[PDB]
RNA sequence: GCGGCCCCCUGGACGAAGACUGACGCUCAGGUGCGAAAGCGUGGGGAGCAAACAGGAUUAGAUACCCUGGUAGUCCACGCCGUAAACGAUGUCGACUUGGAGGUUGUGCCCUUGAGGCGUGGCUUCCGGAGCUAACGCGUUAAGUCGACCGCCUGGGGAGUA
């Protein structure tokens, strides 16, 4: 996280001072509200944590979607003890092995390396995480 | 990697048709790609893994 | 293998002058300190310093007059493949006297001026131009 | 003597502020360029000035000079009274240039050198001797001089400085 | 007091679309007669334009030489491209006795009585370039004594 | 005079070994210039640069990268001095001859522009001519009132403006450069190890230089 | 030159700390050894491929390219041959001389707070500085700066032939 001040604002480009060898440049996409305007001015002390970085402060635009069960896309990449970490829009998800691993009938190797579409019901902005549902198994397994 | 009897691990490092995956894909530093491949081949001799998917 | 440590010394000084090196270290010996004392005496190096106890290390602080380097061309004359022993009459002057030639005479390691004045020739080690 | 500077302790404090261990200590041989001479004026610079000044002397371009009377010229924007002062001899030349016997090409170079010298040395008035000729230096040189931006005015020199065989030239100098 | 002289004029060619096109190259050396030697190449479509560009380039790009009384100081070897060149001061070793294209640069250089012998290639464009390099890295007894203290 | 406040060095990438005497060089892969070496260097540059500025000389600030503009226009124009802020034309010092007649065309076209016949005879060609004044005005901007080739040169980046340094070395003009750790002290007579691409650093930096150019005994 | 996997016999290299010998080193004419492929000898083997060969085409012709077959050979054991654009067209050994990005294989230190950070070796790839070079390029693995020893060159052809 970096705390900087806005000094130069030329349409489509915002210049923030941090104190390194160069001053960062932030695209207006991070400072734009839901109405279609800006929310800052020259002389304002804003926050900026570094387009593979603007997502950290762009997920705030996906709240109005998770309020009505917004279907998204992700892929498993991490695995521990009964816990699965999925990269959903760049947010680690939680999937217990309650149904993932139980009563093995055959070669259950279709887990590590699967790329389907999952559904979300509840989101946690307090733990910067998004736990996946359970009943949505009827869509991810065989869509 | 060092071991060949753990065919869960070996089965991750192999494609759907029995072929060894390149380290260009899976990361796997070259020492462990060599141990890996040699372990895959020892496992294919024991019929723990398949040589192909048309046996 | 190392078979001519003197030419190795002069190589260290040519490549130190050529790389604007401030100082040059090498393994040390009696003959290298004799030559180095002649070079300091004649003004081609700034100083030398032999350190170490069991493995001595000669260190030559080099000279640079302007941006240019002082030691313009140092050559090894009496190499091991073919040794060159001149008399007091055959004893050469380098750059028509503007540049000494370090000759090992029986009285010690001298220059060409000093050994032609001493009246005795010897084994001509190196041209410093 | 060492120049006034922040205290060594202050420098250490700056080092302390430096995040991390934050110290660089690479040691390498250092070479320092020799200080430029106060006099300066290298021959190459002089040659360059000469070339720059002579660049204005075109053989194809002929400024309209007064055909009636002694040769004279005043640059647009300069007081016409300056040419009159030259004629009366109010100006005493500090530099003298003799062109007689030179080829046109040599003369142009020398003229350029003269103008460069006047500027460098803050000489405002110079005398140019071209001799007498038909379709020669006597005629071509005034035309070349007019084309030069630093030439303010010139007039046929008084008898004391060569008369009809010479020109007094006023040169614009930064003071 | 300029003392200019031309060494070599040649006809080079280009070979365009319709036939060939022939150009002329001069190679001159100027010098005052007391150090101060320059050479210039210059090339143009006719011969007098070529020599004039050569003189005009040679009047600038002029180098100092530390002469002796009327001659060189110590024997010096200058090399350029394929052209290796020896010179020997010849302390009043009368007359400039140098090869072609070296006699000229040594003549306008102001030296009078050296001994030369060019080796290797003896292309005139590279045998000067191997005389100036040569006369440039020849230093005087007040320069060597300046360097090494005394 | 004031201690360099906020730049502390930069350029992790393409660093140059000839900048090895000037580097403290620790943090996070990036190189830190030893500013305890910069302060005597920069005070020397102010010393000789004030020395030629007091002899009534011309200085020519060089500011092609952004945002050295309009900071070089502000700093050069705060003095009675000259600048290049857009693309430095290859050869405005070493053939200033030809650049003299381009400056002459800029003067004749602005005199023709705001006073004389600008609305005369055409609209399209008049628009053509005005945008010739934009092109000749932003390229030959500061240098248009010089009338000589200058007595010093002050460049703001040594590798980005290597052409101007190469020409001022070709002509015997003292080059005053703020080098960074990627740059090379070519023929820069008065090197200053600093930071080339921080606007705080170049406004502080040109502030000091423009301060000492017009410094007056009064 | 060596490419599945396993066993047996075996050579070298490199790294870490310490101990030991104490110049035992470097190069090398003659000499000796190893030396792709094709080839040769004796005895096996022979699936594929394939000089030769045969047929079909193509073509003016086609003793070729293309097609269909196809023997020696390629494979094994032992012996011979002794050569290649056997090539980094770059002899071996040692020393010194600015840099950058990698690869590969060791090792030490630090919160290992991970797929890290800092070093220190061995081998190797690409680009480049000075320098060198006819140029092209080489460029700490030199074609730079030196030393030791060896091999070889001296216009093209005839001729690497008699």
């Amino acid at each position: 996280i970096v705390r900087g001040v806005v000094v130069a604002i030329d349409k489509d480009v915002v210049l923030v001072d941090a104190g390194l060898k160069s001053e960062s440049a932030i695209p207006a996409e991070q400072f734009k509200n839901a109405q279609g305007e800006l929310e800052i001015q020259v002389g304002d002390e804003v926050d900026v944590a570094l387009e593979k970085a603007k997502r950290h402060e762009a997920w705030i635009t996906l709240e109005k979607a998770y309020e009505d069960a917004e279907t998204v896309t992700g892929v498993i990449n991490g695995k521990v003890k009964g816990g699965f970490t999925v990269e959903l829009n760049g947010i680690r998800a939680f999937l217990p092995g309650s149904l993932v691993d139980v009563r093995p009938v055959r070669d259950t190797l279709h887990l590590e390396g699967k790329e389907l579409e999952f559904k979300v019901i509840k989101l946690d902005q307090k733990r910067n995480n998004v736990v996946v549902s359970r009943r949505a198994v009827i869509e991810s397994e065989n869509s | 990697e060092i071991d060949y009897k753990d065919i869960a691990t070996l089965k991750n490092y192999i494609t759907e048709s029995g072929k060894i995956v390149p380290s260009r894909i899976t990361g796997t530093r070259a020492k462990y790609q060599r141990q890996l491949a040699r372990a895959i081949k020892r496992a294919r001799y024991l019929s723990l893994l398949p040589y192909t998917d048309r046996h | 293998s190392m078979q001519d440590p003197i030419a190795d010394m002069l190589t260290r000084i040519r490549n130190g002058q050529a790389a604007n090196k401030a100082a040059v270290t090498m393994p040390s010996s009696k003959l290298k300190v004799a030559i180095a004392n002649v070079l300091k005496e004649e003004g081609f190096i700034e100083d030398f310093k032999v350190e170490g106890d069991t493995k001595p290390e000669l260190e030559l602080t080099l000279k640079y007059f302007q941006g240019k380097a002082v030691v313009e061309s140092i050559q090894r004359v009496s190499r091991p493949g073919l040794r060159i022993y001149k008399r007091k009459d055959e004893l050469p002057k380098v750059m028509a006297g503007l540049g000494i030639a370090v000759v090992s005479t029986s009285k010690g390691v001298m220059t060409d001026r000093a050994a032609r004045q001493a009246g005795l020739g010897g084994e001509i080690i190196c041209y410093v131009a | 003597k060492k120049k006034t500077t922040l205290s060594e302790e202050d420098q250490a404090l700056f080092r302390q502020l430096m995040a991390g261990t934050r110290k660089i200590k690479q040691d390498t041989i250092v070479h320092r360029p020799q200080r430029k001479k106060i006099s300066e004026v290298p021959v190459k610079r002089l040659i360059q000035e000469q070339a720059d000044a002579s660049h204005y002397f075109s053989d194809e371009f002929q400024p309209l000079l007064n055909t009636e009377g002694p040769v004279k010229y005043v640059r647009p924007d300069v007081s016409h009274f300056e040419a009159k002062k030259l004629r009366r001899g109010d100006y005493s030349p500090e530099l003298f240039l003799a062109l007689a016997g030179l080829t046109q090409l040599q003369a142009k170079q020398e003229l350029g050198a003269l103008i460069a010298a006047c500027r460098r040395e803050h000489v405002f008035c110079a005398c140019v001797m071209h001799g007498h000729g038909k379709h020669i230096l006597k005629q071509q040189t005034p035309l070349w001089l007019a084309q030069h931006p630093h030439v303010m005015a010139f007039h046929q020199a008084p008898k004391e400085y060569g008369g009809d065989a010479a020109l007094l030239v006023l040169i614009e100098v930064e003071e | 007091e300029l003392q200019e002289k031309l060494i070599a004029v040649n006809r080079v060619s280009k070979t365009v679309k319709g036939g060939r096109i022939f150009s002329f190259t001069a190679l001159t050396v100027v010098g005052d007669g007391n150090g101060r030697v320059g050479f210039g190449y210059g090339k143009a479509r006719e011969v007098p334009a070529a020599i004039q560009k050569a003189m005009e380039k040679a009047r600038r790009n002029m180098i100092n030489v530390a002469l002796n009384n009327g001659t060189l100081q110590h024997p010096v070897k200058g090399v350029h491209t394929g052209s290796r060149v020896f010179m020997q001061p010849a302390s009043e070793g009368t007359g400039i006795i140098a090869g072609g294209a070296m006699r000229a640069v040594l003549e306008v250089a102001g030296v009078h009585n050296v001994l030369a012998k060019a080796y290797g290639s003896t292309n005139p464009i590279n045998v000067v370039r191997a005389t100036i390099d040569g006369l440039e890295n020849m230093n005087s007894p007040e320069m060597v004594a300046a360097k090494r203290g005394k | 005079m004031l201690k360099a406040g906020v730049h502390f060095g930069h350029q992790t990438r393409y660093w140059n070994p000839k900048m090895k005497p000037f580097i403290f060089g620790a943090r996070n892969k990036v190189h830190i210039i030893n500013l305890e070496k910069t302060v005597p260097m920069f005070n020397e540059a102010l010393a000789e640069l004030n020395k030629i500025a007091s002899r009534k000389g011309k200085i020519l600030f060089v500011g092609t990268k952004r945002a050295a503009s309009e900071a070089v226009k502000d700093a050069a124009l705060s003095c009675d001095q000259f600048f290049v802020n857009h693309r430095w034309l290859g050869g405005m010092l070493t053939n200033w001859k030809t650049v003299r007649q381009s400056i002459k065309r800029l003067k004749d076209l602005e005199t023709q522009s705001q006073d004389g016949t600008f609305d005369k005879l055409t609209k399209k060609e008049a628009l053509m001519r005005t945008r010739e004044l934009e092109k000749l005005e932003n390229s030959l901007g500061g240098i248009k009132d010089m009338g000589g080739l200058p007595d010093a040169l002050f460049v703001i980046d040594a590798d980005h403006e290597h052409i101007a340094i190469k020409e001022a070395n070709n002509l015997g003009i003292p080059v005053f450069a703020i080098v960074d750790t990627n740059s090379d002290p070519d023929g820069v007579d008065f090197v200053i190890p600093g930071n080339d691409d921080a606007i705080r650093a170049v406004t502080l930096y040109l502030g000091a230089v423009a301060a000492t150019v017009r410094e007056g005994r009064s």
